RNA sequence: GACCAGG
DNA sequence: AAGCTCAAGTACTTAAGCCTGGTCA
DNA sequence: AAGTACTTGAGCTT
């Protein structure tokens, strides 16, 4: 589903990467760890999820390799890089140098929160999807059409996904400058 | 629906297909040749378009076939024989492309025989899903040289499936451009490749009558006619290229021509009572008009046996038939012979397949205009006395609920929270309205126990004893009732209220925050109230649709409920550090948010 | 939809069996052809 | 066609968004018609807060088959999913 | 406001009628069936659109596929049993010594035998109208049933 | 009609596919709740 | 002949809800109805059924209602009758009209005066006016010969 | 009484119908705006422009 | 079913 | 000659939902 | 009105 990470009607706090550290205490229980961590398998996609990291190609993209059903450690990429770079870019939040962490915080752990709320929101499968970028294209569609050149809007609109006609108003193209010119 | 009837087929697909000439005498019940309808003592015609056999006309009658009550009787088809037999309308086009195919002298088609057999082995090896395996076997290049490709495309196809043994989707996408394909091959040539002959070439209208001028005299040294010799040169074209033409469709009975249309029964054909005019229908009428044409062919066709007399004959029996092409193409066609045909109800868009098939009126769903109302919850819905009270539902009866169905029944279906009219298990529905309060009070006694005057009472199929009474209530403070306002643009226009039930007024009552979502100003608009009678039903509803479970708008992740205009102003005026309460106000305030008991949990 | 066999001592052995697997009418019935078909 | 065994199942073993609702809507009709209340009620009358009531114990019967899309399936136990 | 709890119907497929003077329903689908199959709620869509509107307990012949062909059997005896609907397309005529069991008659006085593959599928009633419509444009739908 | 027609013509038969065909003749539709199938 | 057979058939039975405890006494509760009463399927009357099991396949639920469906395996002993079978039964009731006989004890036999030929004569006894001896053309008393056989028509016939 | 002018020459009207509209006299502002309007025809009516 | 209305 | 891609030119279905009134032959 | 794909005839090359 484009990796998904879920149908949007879910994905949204995924990018609060500060919310979830912020607090952490209340989003662990809602979880429930205790019988997840159970039943699903957790170091072996983890540590693929490195090894697809591996800058060199030859390794799949972690989500083709282990679906995220069962395997509580598959992510897109841009998902870990940005935990990742969330770890390293704000260290505020996040205590660190290690002792001093293993009070209440650790990064690992707080890590393995965003892996399991990944995982803790997939598709649910058998979602009707289709209809519902039907709705998505139908809403806006009537959202906005009384303008504030090429035409835009609902008339454009209709060439590019409905008629996908050939010899459109106004096919123009783009050319970027040269340093020689 | 109901709740016992247990009906266990599973269809798992359906298939279309023409049909032939001996099945529709098999489904025969009665012929229709006389064109009167109904006599002086007004009673349904023996044989006639309304015959009893046919389907049972009403103000009770029984239908003669299979003798039982027009509630039960299902209708039965009935068939106009015709010996003219016209070609079927809807295949005209398809069909006269076919006759510019064939090759009157050859019998065989206009193209080469070695590259139809190669369009027979493109579908051949198509049957069985292999694409590039399709577009492989032309990789040759070369009567006799002429049979030998078709051996080698044989040998070719004879190794696919070989290999191979030992609908979907991307099959149609092929097996049309090969109908396409066939279509740019056939169409464009016109000596016979066969038979080096030039046969005759054809010309039509759009009013589907057909033919063209004989050869000419230079061709030679190398109009309008009957459907009989079209017919029987149609079945040497399939008779002898049979392959090809059973791969594309082995059968040929009456692919374009119909031999006996049938009437179908008076039960889908009604005399619709208007006032006081009783026209019988556009249907019957037309029916009619093809009978009458019918008897006049065979009166014709005596007199054309019986004996330019012979100029004369011809004429006026090829105006016969033409005319009852014409009127079957009417009936099967209005868009031809310049009232509605069967191909325009259907492909009308304002009938079928869209006013009667996706949607369709329902029972159990009421409709108001809808004022606000901020003081029940983002769950609940308000529900006035009248919805509330005529609104009804089954509900099983069981050893821990008994006490409130017999409650509900002692109210009645006059007074919340009654109960409107109980069902017995064995189908029937006794009412409580014609009732009174001690006819009621005995009914509900016996409500828990086996009431079916046997072990097996109705037949031997002994379940009917095991299912409770199910006693028909109106909605109560927990049921879950849809709402919905058209246009319906983005699913959280339909949502799951849990019903709250308020006395006397005539509008239902939602709260502020759902609003923005149905995209309502309340001012006067209107939202249909559904009522899902089963469990089945408002279970899955109560659970993936309640109003709170609806919180994001699909399109993004934006929240698109939210308290509005008071609420929010007043909100910059309760937050904002100005604003200082004392002991009193603070307490009766933060009561008046919380409001306990109703909600409860605390 | 399958047929098979049934023979002489396979009749009282099968009403047997039946009398003893599900446990009026119909049951008084088989003892009296069971006792008219012995004896 | 096939009946995947128990040794390899691919299935997600979250009790979905829609099984909870199908699960608990058949119990709750299965109860509505004199059926076998696995729990102690607690003078409940509804017949689907009952529903609710077992599955919060995870005391239920009908499994649900997980139909693949090739014609597979595999059969699991409400106690078993999550 | 308009309720309709149960009221008068259609001379053609047994749905409401369009009303407010006759009881007549409400409409619901064409974009309310896209509203609720995007919610996923199969059994609701199956509820509305199916049960609460037109309903009926249909026969068809497995053999044979037809709906059409059903015929509720006639004067097969006494009081006996019930009418066991049988095929008439599947049957072939009585001509022929046969055992009286398949055997059954029809309201004119004819006998037949076969076509006794005839269970009891829910359909609803609009389809039966099309294909009442269908066959008199002379094309009939097959339906199986496994 | 057209559709028909040829569908008709042909002859092609779907399982099938759609859920406003698995509704025409009833039946629940194949997405949603109804994806999976649920025994005793 | 040899009239009775026996048939292992397959049915499909739902197991309605409170017994879904078990569906063991659920077949009980249908399987009881058949007995003594006609099924078509099979040409044949039920007489009687054991060796009942289900196959395991995790019986389904009907998919919108609450009583499951499941397959079992049951054997009849169905009476399947053919043209030119032969039958005895032991002689009830007769009279100058026809000779009434039960077979097995459950099955009637009630054959007409002309399925009889002329040749065999009532005589009327002074004690019970309506019952009587249905002597032969021979001159054998049939009371005492209370086995008596014949053919099936469809009913009897002593006519050869 | 429906207004479907029937004539042999349309005398330069483009619609034949629609001439005609009830007075509901339902409120006296609805009874003068009967009087006093026009109307341009629906043959531009049916155009979406 | 068609023409004017109306939310 | 005639084969065969090229050209304008001839037939041809859709145009949001609902809901409610009225008049009409 | 918009625009679609559909089909036929006239001019150029082997
Ligand atoms: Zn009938
Ligand atoms: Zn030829
Ligand atoms: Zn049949």
């Amino acid at each position: 589903y484009g990796e998904d990470s879920l149908d949007v009607t879910k994905q949204k706090h995924l990018t609060q990467f500060e919310f979830s550290a912020k607090n952490y205490k209340s989003l662990i229980q809602k979880y429930k760890v205790k019988s997840v961590l159970s039943a699903v398998d957790s170091e072996t996609a983890s540590s693929y999820a490195k090894k697809a990291l591996k800058k060199p190609y030859k390794y799949d993209p972690v989500l083709d390799k282990y679906p995220p059903s069962r395997y509580l450690g598959s992510v897109s990429e841009k998902f870990q890089r940005a935990v990742d770079e969330y770890t390293q870019k704000n260290p505020d939040k996040l205590i660190a140098e290690s002792k001093l962490d293993d009070s209440l915080l650790n990064e690992s752990k707080f890590k393995a929160l965003m892996q399991l709320r990944y995982q803790q929101s997939l598709v649910d499968p058998g979602e009707s999807v289709g209809v519902l970028a039907s709705q998505s294209i139908g809403e806006p569609s009537t959202q906005m059409t009384l303008n504030t050149n090429v035409t835009l809007g609902i008339p454009r609109l209709r060439e590019i996904i409905m008629t996908a006609s050939a010899n459109i108003q106004t096919p123009t193209m783009t050319l970027r400058l040269n340093d020689g010119v | 629906m109901n709740i016992a009837q247990p009906v266990s087929s599973e269809i798992k697909s359906v298939k279309f297909g023409i049909y032939d000439v001996d099945d529709v005498e098999k489904i025969s019940v009665k012929q229709i040749v006389n064109p009167v309808l109904l006599d002086n003592l007004n009673h349904p015609t023996n044989g006639g378009l309304y015959d009893l056999a046919l389907g049972p006309y009403l103000k009770n009658s029984v239908c003669a076939t299979c003798h039982l009550d027009e509630r039960y009787c299902p209708g039965h088809f009935g068939h106009i024989v015709l010996p003219i037999p016209a070609y079927h309308p809807l295949f005209f086009s398809q069909m006269y492309n076919l006759l510019r195919s064939t090759c009157l002298y050859c019998h065989h088609f206009k193209l080469s025989k070695v590259k139809v057999h190669l369009f027979f082995c493109r579908l051949k090896l198509l049957d069985y899903g292999l694409l590039n395996e399709s577009e492989m076997v032309e990789n040759v290049s070369l009567a006799k040289d002429a049979a030998t490709l078709m051996r080698i495309r044989d040998e070719f196809v004879a190794k696919s499936i070989a290999d191979s043994r030992q609908l979907t989707t991307l099959l149609l996408h092929e097996r049309k451009k090969v109908v396409r394909a066939f279509y740019h091959a056939i169409s464009s040539r016109k000596q016979c490749d066969n038979c080096q002959s030039f046969s005759p070439n054809f010309r039509k209208e759009g009013f589907a009558k057909i033919f063209e001028i004989p050869l000419s005299g230079k061709n030679l040294q190398f109009k309008y006619m009957t459907s009989t010799e079209v017919r029987n040169h149609l079945r040497r074209l399939f008779v002898k290229e049979n392959v090809v033409l059973s791969r594309l469709y082995p059968a040929s009975a009456d692919m374009f021509f119909l031999q006996n249309i049938a009437v179908p029964p008076t039960r889908f054909r009604p005399a619709s009572k208007m006032g006081d005019e009783v026209h019988e229908n556009i249907q019957n009428e037309l029916l009619t008009r093809i009978l009458q044409s019918s008897i006049q062919i065979a009166s014709l066709s005596k007199d054309s046996t019986v004996e330019e007399r012979r100029s004369r004959a011809f004429e006026l029996l090829i105006n016969a038939f033409v005319q009852l092409q014409h009127d079957v193409n009417s009936l099967i066609d209005s868009n031809r012979n310049p009232p509605p045909g069967i191909k325009q109800i259907l492909e009308k868009k304002e009938g079928l397949f869209r006013k009667h098939m996706m949607g369709k009126r329902v029972n159990y769903a009421a409709r108001s205009v809808i004022s606000p109302d901020p003081n029940i919850e983002t769950n609940e819905i308000g529900v006035p006395p009248v919805f509330a009270t005529k609104l009804t539902y089954p509900e099983p009866v069981t050893l821990y609920n008994f006490n409130e169905m017999r409650n509900a029944v002692i109210n009645g279906p006059h007074k919340w929270p009654g109960a409107s009219h109980i069902q017995n298990e064995d189908g029937t529905l006794i009412s409580l309205m014609p009732l009174t309060i001690e006819q009621r009070t005995a009914l509900a006694n016996q409500l828990l126990t086996p009431q079916s005057n046997l072990i097996s009472s109705p037949y031997s199929y002994s379940r009917l004893i095991n299912t409770n009474k199910k006693v028909y209530r109106h909605v109560r403070n927990g049921d879950m009732l849809i709402l919905n306002r058209q246009p319906t643009l983005h699913k959280p226009s339909m949502m799951a209220h849990k019903a709250r039930i308020l006395p006397g007024e005539k509008t239902i009552r939602m709260h502020y925050a759902n609003c923005n979502s149905y995209n309502a100003d309340f001012d006067g608009d209107e939202m249909n109230m559904h009522f899902p009678q089963s469990t089945n039903a408002r279970s899955e509803a109560q659970f993936i649709a309640n109003t709170d479970s609806q919180y994001l708008v699909p399109t993004s992740g934006d929240p698109l409920r939210g308290l509005i205009q008071d609420h929010v102003v007043m909100g910059v005026w309760l937050t904002c550090k100005d604003t200082f309460y004392t002991r009193d106000e603070y307490q009766q305030l933060l009561f008046q948010a919380l409001k306990p008991d109703e909600t409860g949990m605390y | 939809r399958k047929s098979e066999k049934l023979d002489k001592d396979a009749s009282s052995k099968f009403l047997n069996r039946y009398i003893q697997t599900i446990e009026e009418s119909v049951l008084s019935q088989l003892n009296r052809v069971l006792m008219y078909l012995k004896g | 066609g096939k009946a995947v065994a128990k040794e390899d199942r691919t299935t997600t073993p979250y009790m979905t968004k829609y099984e909870r609702a199908r699960i608990l809507g058949t119990r709750a009709l299965q109860i509505s018609m004199n059926a076998p209340v696995l729990v102690d009620l607690e003078g409940e009358t509804d017949p689907l807060q009952i529903a609710m009531k077992e599955l919060a114990q995870k005391k239920i019967p009908l499994l649900v088959r997980r139909y693949l899309p090739d014609g597979s399936y595999e059969d699991w136990s409400v106690a078993e999913l999550i | 406001f308009q309720v309709r709890t149960t009221g008068p119907i259609h001379n053609l497929t047994r749905q409401p009628v369009k009303g407010r003077k006759r009881a007549g329903g409400i409409r619901f689908g064409e974009m309310e069936r896209d509203a609720v199959i995007g919610h996923g709620t199969s059994f609701l869509m199956q509820d509305r659109l199916m049960n609460c509107s037109d309903y009926a307990q249909s026969w068809v012949c497995r053999d044979c596929g037809s709906i059409i062909s059903i015929m509720s059997t006639i004067s097969m005896n006494g009081v006996g049993s019930a009418s066991e609907v049988r095929c008439r397309s599947c049957a072939k005529p009585a001509l022929g010594l046969e055992d009286t069991s398949d055997i059954w008659q029809d309201g004119s006085g004819k006998k037949f035998v076969g076509g006794t593959n005839t269970t009891l599928i829910a359909l609803p009633s609009v389809f039966n109208y099309l294909t009442a419509e269908l066959t008199a444009m002379n094309i009939k739908m097959m339906l199986e049933v496994k | 009609c057209h559709f028909l027609t040829e569908a008709a013509l042909r002859g092609d038969v779907d399982d099938l596919s759609n859920p406003s065909s698995r509704l025409v003749v009833g039946r629940v539709g194949n997405f949603g709740t109804g994806s999976f199938d649920i025994f005793t | 002949d040899l009239s009775l057979y026996k048939q292992t058939v397959d049915l499909y039975l739902s197991i309605a809800p409170g017994h879904s405890r078990d569906p063991l006494n659920a077949i009980q509760e249908h399987m009881d109805s058949m007995i003594l009463s006609k099924l078509p399927r099979i040409n044949g009357i039920v007489l009687a059924y054991d060796n009942i099991r289900f196959l395991e396949k995790s019986a389904k639920v009907m998919y919108d209602s609450p009583f499951s469906f499941i397959w079992v395996r049951v054997d009849v002993l169905v009476f399947s009758p053919k043209k030119g079978d032969c039958l005895e039964g032991k002689i009830n009731l007769v009279s100058p009209s026809h000779i009434g006989l039960l077979i097995l004890g459950i099955f009637n036999a009630s054959i007409p005066r002309k399925s009889i030929p002329k040749d065999w004569i009532f005589i009327e006894p002074d004690t019970t006016e309506e019952q009587g001896r249905w002597k032969t053309n021979d001159g054998n008393i049939l009371e005492p010969g209370k086995d008596l056989e014949f053919v099936v028509d469809g009913q009897g016939t002593l006519a050869n | 009484s429906t207004g479907n002018l029937v004539s042999n020459t349309g005398l330069d009207l483009q619609q034949a119908t629609g001439y005609t509209v009830v007075a509901e006299k339902l409120n006296f502002y609805r009874f003068l705006s009967h009087f006093r309007m026009v109307h341009r025809g629906a043959f531009f009516a049916e155009l979406k422009t």
